[PDB]
C-alpha cells in the first residue's frame, strides 16, 4: 500500500539537490493524501511512521544548512494540520509524530555542539509549541526534558 | 412501572411506557420485509397458516392505499384495518382537493401525525401496529417508509418488521440493491423469508409478494408468481 | 419527599409541579446536542446527525426544518413529538401573512408557540410534547437573532446557545468563549459553532455527520449548507 | 392484576386482557357448524332449553335473500350487530339496487367493532357470527371475532366444546366440495354429535338448520322439516 | 392530607390547592411598589442565569393601557396568559364606554378571570400575584390580586423572596408625602436589601405612573438614577 | 376589461388593460390586472372586484402554505385547481374571470382558463373580460402554432390595442408580463 511512498521517498533523497526541495514538499501532500486515508490496516500507523521517517530525513538534509527555517515551518504546517489528517477525536498520540521529533530533540542533542546557540532556540522554541500539547507522556517522556536542560 | 398507566404520564426519568409496551407487541408478529431496487419496490410477508381451515389468501398483510401506493402491515391485524382505512381516506382528499396522486413523503408524514394524536391522551392508547408504504412514480423514482408505534416515519433502502428485524437486516445489506432489477429482486426476496425461521418451530407458511414499479407502469398489484413458481424453486436450493 | 403531585398536574406543598419538569428530562432520550451561535450579522445552527444503519437513508434524518423563506429551525428531543410541533410552527406563520399582510418577525413566532404549550401544562388532559425548539431570522433594524422555546412555555431570546444533551457543558465553553470582544466574520462564528460542539461531544468530527444551517445580513434565505463547503469550513478551522 | 381492568391499558407483555377475556363469552354459548360446496353453503346451529317447558331459543336468523349469520355469545351485542346488519343491506338495495358483495360488508363490521376496542366507554361486543353468503362468485362462510378479526373459511365451529367438531371437519372437508344437499346438510350435522354428552342424541326441538343456495333464497328450517333431514342416519359407536 | 384537589373542602379548615399555589408565588422573583403623592412607583429583579441572555428582549414592567402598567412575582409563563386577557378585556370598556377604564374596574374584572380557573378542577390555579398601578382621576392607585381571587389597595408592599425583610423595611421607611423622585430612590433601596452582588442598569427595570400617563424607564436614566444616588 | 394570455415554447405572455369603472365613470385609472401568487404562477383577474380579490388572498394563502411542506416548487394545475374548488362551490355568489397562466419545471408553459361558471380547461391561448368578444375574430385568424417569444409580446399589444381602441370598460395602459425558466419580465407599454 504504502510502499509506493516509500520508494517515492527513496527518489526523494537522491533528489535533494539533483531536483530542489520544494518539489519533496510537492510529493509530500500525496502521502498527506495517503495519511488521510489512514483506514484499517492498509496505509495506517506503522506505514505511516515510514513516511514520517522519511520526511524528517528529507527535513535533516534540507536543513542540515544554516537555512534552517523549512525543517521548522514544515512543523505547525503539519502539527496543526494532523487533526485534519489521520484521525479526528484525538488521532492516536501514538508513534504517529512521537519518534519523528523525538529524533529531532535527538538532533538537537547532535547539533548543539556544532549549531550556534540562536537557530537551535528557534528550533527549541517552535518544539515547545506541540511538546505543551502532548508526546512527551512516557516511553520519551523526557522528549521536553533532554532540552528544558539544555536551554538552562 | 405504576406510573406506567396513562399514555399522558411521564416517568420519573422521562419516557412514556405506554408507547414502549406497545412496541414489543409487534415484535411478537411474524416477519415482513420491504426492499426496493433501482426502478422499483419490491414487498415480501412471510405468513402463517392458523391451523388448516384457512381459505387460501383469507386475511393479508398486504393492503393497497391508493393506485400506486400499498402496505406491509405487522403487529394486531384489526388494527392495521382501521389504520389502512384511513390512508385510503386520506389520499382521496388530495385528490379531490388538488387534482393528482399523492407523494409518498407527503402521504407517510399525513398519516403519522395521526398515529401520534393517539399517543397523547388518557382516554385512547396507541396504536399496536408497524407497517411500510412503497411507491413509484417517473418523476420521484421509487421510495420506500417505516411508520412505528409512536410516529416516527422516514426512509430506508430495506426493512424488516417482526421477530426477525434484526436476523433479516443482516443478510438485506450485502446485496448490491442500488443497480439490480426488480425481476432480479423477486427471487432475491424470498430466499431471505426461508432462511430465517419459515417452519422450523412453527407449522406451516404461505409467501406472499406485493409489488410495484416500472415494469407494472406504476401499477401496484401481487406478483405473477402463482406463474412458473419461481421464487420457491430459487430458493429452496438453498439448503445447502 | 415526592409523592403529592407526581401522576398528574396538580401544585406541591409549597414548591412546585413535577410532571412540566418531568419534560425537560424527556429530551435527552434522543441521544443528540444542538449549539446555535450569534456573534455578529450572521446566524449559524450546527447540529451532528447520528446514523445507525447503512440500509437507512440520508435525506430523511435532518432536523433542520424550513419555516418560512427567511426563518429556519432545529429540533432536539424526541422524534415524533419535534415534527407535530413544527405543523403549527409552519401553519401559525402563514396565518400571520393572510390576517395581517407582511412576514412575520421571529420574536413574534415564539409567543404564539409558547402559549400553545402553556395551555397544556394549565388546562391537563394532553402530555406536553416534550421537545426543545430554537429559533433564527433576519430582523430589519435589529440584526440576526437566536430564540429558545421550551416544553413548559418559556422563551428567551440569547447569543450563544446548546440544547440536547450537553447545556451544562457546552455553555459553560461558550461563557468563556463570548467575554472577549472579537468581531465575529462569518467564519468566526462557524468554527466556535464547530469547535464547542467538537471539544464537549469530544468527536471532532468526520465531515459527513453534522448539519450547518446558516443566515446572513446578505443573503436572509434560511440555506443548508452543501457537503462540499462543510469540508471547506472543516479544512478552514485546522489549516 | 393492575392492568387487567381497562381496554385502555396495555400490559408489561404486550397483550390486553379485555380482549382475551370478550373470547371467553363466546364459550358461554353453544356450538354451531357452518360449511360450503362449491354450490351450496348450510350452517347448522344447536339450541339450548331455559327450562323443561319454554321454548327453545333460536340461533340462526334471516338477514337479507342471500345473507343469513348465526349466533354464540351475548344477546345484547347479538340483536345490536343485527340492527347495524339489516340496515346496510337495504342501503345497497336503496341506492344501488344490487344486493351486497358479502365479502365486503363483513369488512364494515370490522370498522363497526374497532372503535369499542380502543376507546373508554364501550365494552367489546361478545359475540360469535358465522356468515354465509352469495356475492357473484359463489358461497361463502365467515366468521367473526370480539378482536375485530374476519377469517375466511370452508369449515368452521365455534362454541362450547367445538374442538371436536372441528376435528370432524378436517378430515372430510375434501369430500365437501363435490357432494349435494342430500347429505351436505347431514355432512355438517354429524359434526354436531361429538359436541354433546354420549347419552342424549341430536333431537328434532333442539336444532336449526339453514340453507341459502346458488338458485335457492336462505330459508331458516326448524322443529317440523328437520325430519326428512334427520332420516337417514347412523348412530353414535357406543 | 386531604387536599389532592380543588373542588371539596377540608374537615377542618380551607382550600388547601389554593394555599399551594400562594407558595409558588413567594419563592418567585422580588418585586416592590410605591405610591407617592403625584405617582406610583414600580419596580422589580430581573437577573440572568448567565452572561449569554439579552436582557432587552423580554420585560417585566408592561403597561396595559397608556396610563396603567403591571408587575409581577410567580411565573413568568402563566404572567402571559392574564396579561393578553387584560388588554382585550381593556378594550371591551373603551368599545362600549368611549372612555379610558378605571384602575378599580380592571381589578374587578382580571380578579374575576384569577376567580375561574378556581372552579372545576380538571384545571390549576395561577402562580402569579400581580401589582396594577394606575393615575386615574388625580388620584393614582396601586392594587394586588392575588390567584385565590382577592385584591387590595397598597401604600407600599413588597412581593417574592425575603418579603418581610422588604416589609419590616418599608415599614420603618414609608412616609405619608414623598415626590416621585424620592419614590425610586427608596425603591431601588428596598430592592438592594434582597438582591444578589452586582446591581447594575440591566439588573433592575423600573416603571412609573405620572399624570402625564404610564411609561417604563430606559436604562440610560437608570444608570444615571442609580450612579452613586445611594 | 380585458384580458390576454398566450404560450409560447419556453413560457407563457400575459396582458391586461386597467380602467376599473363603475357605471360610466372611471374610478381607477392605472390598475394592476395580474397578481403574482407565485415566484411562476400569475393570474389576471376579471368580474367583480371585490370577488376577485378575496379569492385571489385565499389561494396565494392556500397554495403558498402547500409548497412549503412538499419542499418543491408547486405546479400550475395545482394552482388552477384550488380556483375550481371555490369558485364551483360558492358559485350564485360570486362573479369571477379567472385566468391562470405560468411557467413550471415539470411541464413548461401552462395557459387555464376559469370562466364565471367554475369550469377548467387548458388552452394555447385565452382572452377574457367584458371587452374580449371584439377581439375573437382577430385572435384566430393571426394565431400560428410555433411562436417565439418577441412574436407573442407583438401578438398581445396589437390584439389588446384592439379591445383598448375605444370600448368603454377598456383602454388606458397596457401591462405585459412574460414568465420563462429564468425570471420574471414585467412592463408598462405606452405610446
Amino acid at each position: 500500500m504504502a510502499d509506493g511512498g516509500s520508494e517515492r521517498a527513496d527518489g526523494r533523497i537522491v533528489k535533494m539537490e539533483v531536483d530542489y526541495s520544494a518539489t519533496v514538499d510537492q510529493r509530500l501532500p500525496e502521502c498527506a493524501k495517503l495519511a488521510k486515508e489512514g483506514r484499517l490496516q492498509e496505509v495506517i500507523e506503522t506505514l505511516l511512521s515510514l513516511e514520517k521517517q522519511t520526511r524528517t530525513a528529507s527535513d535533516m538534509v534540507s536543513t542540515s544548512r544554516i537555512l534552517v527555517a523549512v525543517v521548522k515551518m514544515c512543523y505547525e504546517a503539519k502539527e496543526w494540520d494532523l487533526l485534519n489528517e489521520n484521525i479526528m477525536l484525538l488521532s492516536k498520540r501514538r508513534s504517529q509524530l512521537k519518534q519523528a521529533v523525538a529524533k529531532m530533540v535527538q538532533q538537537c542533542c547532535t547539533y548543539v555542539e556544532e549549531i550556534t546557540d540562536l537557530p537551535i532556540k528557534l528550533r527549541l522554541i517552535d518544539t515547545l509549541r506541540m511538546v505543551t500539547e502532548g508526546k512527551i507522556y512516557v516511553e520519551i517522556e523526557r522528549a521536553r526534558l533532554t532540552k528544558t536542560l539544555a536551554t538552562i | 412501572t405504576g406510573y406506567d398507566l396513562s399514555a399522558s404520564t411521564f416517568s420519573p426519568d422521562g419516557r412514556v411506557f405506554q408507547v414502549e409496551y406497545a412496541m414489543k407487541a409487534v415484535e411478537n408478529s411474524s416477519t415482513a420485509i420491504g426492499i426496493r431496487c433501482k426502478d422499483g419496490v419490491v414487498f415480501g410477508v412471510e405468513k402463517l397458516v392458523l391451523s388448516k381451515l384457512y381459505e387460501e389468501g383469507s386475511n393479508k398483510r398486504l393492503f393497497n392505499v391508493d393506485r400506486h401506493v400499498g402496505m406491509a402491515v405487522a403487529g394486531l391485524l384489526a388494527d392495521a384495518r382501521s389504520l389502512a382505512d384511513i390512508a385510503r381516506e386520506e389520499a382521496s382528499n388530495f385528490r379531490s382537493n388538488f387534482g393528482y396522486n399523492i407523494p409518498l413523503k407527503h402521504l407517510a408524514d399525513r398519516v403519522a401525525m395521526y398515529v401520534h394524536a393517539y399517543t397523547l391522551y388518557s382516554a385512547v392508547r396507541p396504536f399496536g401496529c408497524s407497517f411500510m408504504l412503497g411507491s413509484y412514480s417517473v418523476n420521484d423514482g421509487a421510495q420506500l417508509y417505516m411508520i412505528d408505534p409512536s410516529g416516527v416515519s422516514y426512509g430506508y433502502w430495506g426493512c424488516a418488521i417482526g421477530k426477525a428485524r434484526q436476523a433479516a437486516k443482516t443478510e438485506i445489506e450485502k446485496l448490491q440493491m442500488k443497480e439490480m432489477t426488480c425481476r432480479d429482486i423477486v427471487k432475491e426476496v424470498a430466499k431471505i423469508i426461508y432462511i430465517v425461521h419459515d417452519e422450523v418451530k412453527d407449522k406451516a407458511f404461505e409467501l406472499e409478494l406485493s409489488w410495484v414499479g416500472e415494469l407494472t407502469n406504476g401499477r401496484h398489484e401481487i406478483v405473477p408468481k402463482d406463474i412458473r413458481e419461481e421464487a420457491e424453486k430459487y430458493a429452496k436450493e438453498s439448503l445447502k | 419527599s415526592a409523592g403529592f403531585d407526581r401522576h398528574i398536574t396538580i401544585f406541591s406543598p409549597e414548591g412546585r409541579l413535577y410532571q412540566v419538569e418531568y419534560a425537560f428530562k424527556a429530551i435527552n432520550q434522543g441521544g443528540l446536542t444542538s449549539v446555535a451561535v450569534r456573534g455578529k450579522d450572521c446566524a449559524v445552527i450546527v447540529t451532528q446527525k447520528k446514523v445507525p444503519d447503512k440500509l437507512l437513508d440520508s435525506s430523511t434524518v435532518t432536523h433542520l426544518f424550513k419555516i418560512t423563506e427567511n426563518i429556519g429551525c432545529v429540533m432536539t428531543g424526541m422524534t415524533a413529538d419535534s415534527r407535530s410541533q413544527v405543523q403549527r410552527a409552519r401553519y401559525e406563520a402563514a396565518n400571520w401573512k393572510y390576517k395581517y399582510g407582511y412576514e412575520i418577525p421571529v420574536d413574534m413566532l415564539c409567543k404564539r408557540i409558547a402559549d400553545i404549550s402553556q395551555v397544556y401544562t394549565q388546562n391537563a388532559e394532553m402530555r406536553p410534547l416534550g421537545c426543545c425548539m430554537i429559533l433564527i431570522g433576519i430582523d430589519e433594524e435589529q440584526g440576526p437573532q437566536v430564540y429558545k422555546c421550551d416544553p413548559a412555555g418559556y422563551y428567551c431570546g440569547f447569543k450563544a446557545t446548546a440544547a440536547g444533551v450537553k447545556q451544562t457543558e457546552s455553555t459553560s465553553f461558550l461563557e468563556k468563549k463570548v467575554k472577549k470582544k472579537f468581531d465575529w466574520t462569518f467564519e468566526q462564528t462557524v468554527e466556535t459553532a464547530i469547535t464547542c460542539l467538537s471539544t464537549v461531544l469530544s468527536i471532532d468530527f468526520k465531515p459527513s455527520e453534522i448539519e450547518v444551517g446558516v443566515v446572513t445580513v446578505e443573503n436572509p434565505k434560511f440555506r443548508i449548507l452543501t457537503e462540499a463547503e462543510i469540508d471547506a469550513h472543516l479544512v478552514a478551522l485546522a489549516e | 392484576n393492575q392492568y387487567d381492568n381497562d381496554v385502555t391499558v396495555w400490559s408489561p407483555q404486550g397483550r390486553i386482557h379485555q380482549i382475551e377475556y370478550a373470547m371467553e363469552a363466546v364459550k358461554q354459548g353453544s356450538a354451531t357448524v357452518g360449511l360450503k360446496s362449491k354450490t351450496h353453503a348450510v350452517l347448522v346451529a344447536l339450541k339450548r332449553a331455559q327450562s323443561e317447558l319454554a321454548a327453545h331459543q333460536k340461533k340462526i336468523l334471516h338477514v337479507d335473500n342471500h345473507i343469513g349469520i348465526s349466533i354464540a355469545g351475548l344477546t345484547a351485542d347479538a340483536r345490536l350487530l343485527c340492527n347495524f346488519m339489516r340496515q346496510e343491506c337495504l342501503d345497497s338495495r336503496f341506492v344501488f339496487d344490487r344486493p351486497l358483495p358479502v365479502s365486503r360488508l363483513v369488512s364494515l363490521i370490522g370498522s363497526k367493532t374497532q372503535i369499542p376496542t380502543q376507546r373508554y366507554g364501550r365494552r367489546p361486543y361478545g359475540v360469535g357470527l358465522l356468515i354465509a353468503g352469495y356475492d357473484d362468485m359463489g358461497p361463502h362462510i365467515f366468521q367473526t371475532c370480539p378482536s375485530a378479526n374476519y377469517f375466511d373459511c370452508r369449515a368452521m365451529s365455534i362454541g362450547a366444546r367445538s374442538q371436536s367438531a372441528r376435528t370432524y371437519l378436517e378430515r372430510h372437508m375434501s369430500e365437501f366440495m363435490e357432494c349435494n344437499l342430500n347429505e351436505l346438510v347431514k355432512h355438517g350435522l354429524r359434526a354436531l354429535r361429538e359436541t354433546l354428552p354420549a347419552e342424549q342424541d341430536l333431537t328434532t326441538k333442539n336444532v336449526s338448520i339453514g340453507i341459502v343456495g346458488k338458485d335457492l333464497e336462505f330459508t331458516i328450517y326448524d322443529d317440523d322439516d328437520v325430519s326428512p333431514f334427520l332420516e337417514g342416519l347412523e348412530e353414535r359407536p357406543q | 392530607g386531604y387536599s389532592f384537589s380543588l373542588t371539596t373542602f377540608s374537615p377542618s379548615g380551607k382550600l388547601v390547592q389554593i394555599e399551594y399555589a400562594l407558595a409558588a408565588v413567594a419563592g418567585g422573583a422580588p418585586s416592590v411598589g410605591i405610591k407617592a403623592a403625584n405617582g406610583v412607583v414600580l419596580a422589580t429583579e430581573k437577573k440572568q442565569k448567565s452572561i449569554l441572555y439579552d436582557e432587552r428582549s423580554v420585560h417585566k414592567v408592561e403597561p396595559i393601557t397608556k396610563h396603567i402598567g403591571l408587575v409581577y412575582s410567580g411565573m413568568g409563563p402563566d404572567y402571559r396568559v392574564l396579561v393578553h386577557r387584560a388588554r382585550k378585556l381593556a378594550q371591551q370598556y373603551y368599545l362600549v364606554y368611549q372612555e379610558p377604564i378605571p384602575t378599580a374596574q380592571l381589578v374587578q374584572r382580571v380578579a374575576s378571570v384569577m376567580q375561574e380557573y378556581t372552579q372545576s378542577g380538571g384545571v390549576r390555579p395561577f402562580g402569579v400575584s400581580l401589582l396594577i398601578c394606575g393615575w386615574n382621576e388625580g388620584r393614582p392607585y396601586l392594587f394586588q390580586s392575588d390567584p385565590s381571587g382577592a385584591y387590595f389597595a397598597w401604600k407600599a408592599t413588597a412581593m417574592g423572596k425575603n418579603y418581610v425583610n422588604g416589609k419590616t423595611f418599608l415599614e420603618k421607611r414609608y412616609n405619608e408625602d414623598l415626590e416621585l423622585e424620592d419614590a425610586i430612590h427608596t425603591a431601588i433601596l428596598t430592592l438592594k436589601e434582597s438582591f444578589e452582588g452586582q446591581m447594575t442598569e440591566d439588573n433592575i427595570e423600573v416603571g412609573i405612573c405620572n399624570e402625564a400617563g404610564f411609561r417604563r424607564l430606559t436604562p440610560t436614566e437608570v444608570k444615571d438614577y442609580l450612579a452613586a444616588i445611594a | 376589461t380585458t384580458i390576454m394570455a398566450v404560450q409560447f415554447d419556453g413560457g407563457v405572455v400575459l396582458g391586461a388593460d386597467s380602467r376599473t369603472t363603475t357605471g360610466s365613470y372611471i374610478a381607477n385609472r392605472v390598475t394592476d390586472k395580474l397578481t403574482p401568487i407565485h415566484d411562476r404562477i400569475f393570474c389576471c383577474r376579471s368580474g367583480s372586484a371585490a370577488d376577485t380579490q378575496a379569492v385571489a388572498d385565499a389561494v396565494t394563502y392556500q397554495l403558498g402554505f402547500h409548497s412549503i411542506e412538499l419542499n418543491e416548487p408547486p405546479l400550475v394545475h395545482t394552482a388552477a385547481s384550488l380556483f375550481k374548488e371555490m369558485c364551483y362551490r360558492y358559485r350564485e355568489d360570486l362573479m369571477a374571470g379567472i385566468i391562470i397562466a405560468g411557467w413550471d419545471p415539470q411541464e413548461g408553459g401552462q395557459v387555464y382558463s376559469v370562466p364565471m361558471g367554475g369550469m377548467m380547461v387548458r388552452q394555447s391561448f385565452a382572452i377574457g373580460g367584458s371587452g374580449s368578444s371584439y377581439i375573437y375574430g382577430y385572435v384566430d385568424a393571426t394565431y400560428r402554432e410555433g411562436m417565439t417569444k418577441e412574436e407573442c409580446l407583438q401578438f398581445t399589444a396589437n390584439a389588446l390595442a384592439l379591445a383598448m381602441e375605444r370600448d368603454g370598460s377598456s383602454g388606458g395602459v397596457i401591462r405585459l408580463a412574460a414568465i420563462a425558466e429564468s425570471g420574471v419580465e414585467r412592463q408598462v407599454l405606452l405610446g
